């Protein structure tokens, strides 16, 4: 609370890629729709995304935003991107959720 | 980046 600020709130369904069985599975486990923040620490301004399960709050989503991620907009309720690690997808409730999402993960790619 | 489910 102290050191991150919100950027944004949007509803979406997370998802992570499983490339060994080579199919789309809900982040932490089960199947429903989240709260996504993307988070700026204002002190070393940095950002990550977070994500909690509206039903029960689990954390299912919490990963960097590096400089210079390719943000892909596959569709407009459809976003995705990846890291070494993961591939992340987000399935928006609505078309204003993802506009909400993506303009704010735009303007933190261009001031990182 | 793969296709949309």
């Amino acid at each position: 609370s102290m050191s991150e600020q919100s950027i944004c709130q949007a509803r979406a369904a997370v998802m992570v890629y499983d490339d060994a069985n080579k199919k789309w599975v809900p982040a932490g486990g089960s199947t429903g729709f989240s709260r996504v923040h993307i988070y700026h620490h204002t002190g070393n301004n940095t950002f990550r995304v977070v994500g909690r399960k509206i039903q029960d709050h689990q954390v299912v989503i919490n990963c960097a935003i590096p400089k210079g991620l390719k943000y892909n907009q596959a569709t407009q309720t459809f976003h995705q991107w990846r890291d070494a690690r993961q591939v992340y997808g987000l399935n928006f409730g609505s078309k204003e959720d993802a506009n909400v999402f993506a303009s704010a993960m735009m303007h933190a790619l261009e001031v990182l | 980046x793969p296709p949309p489910x």
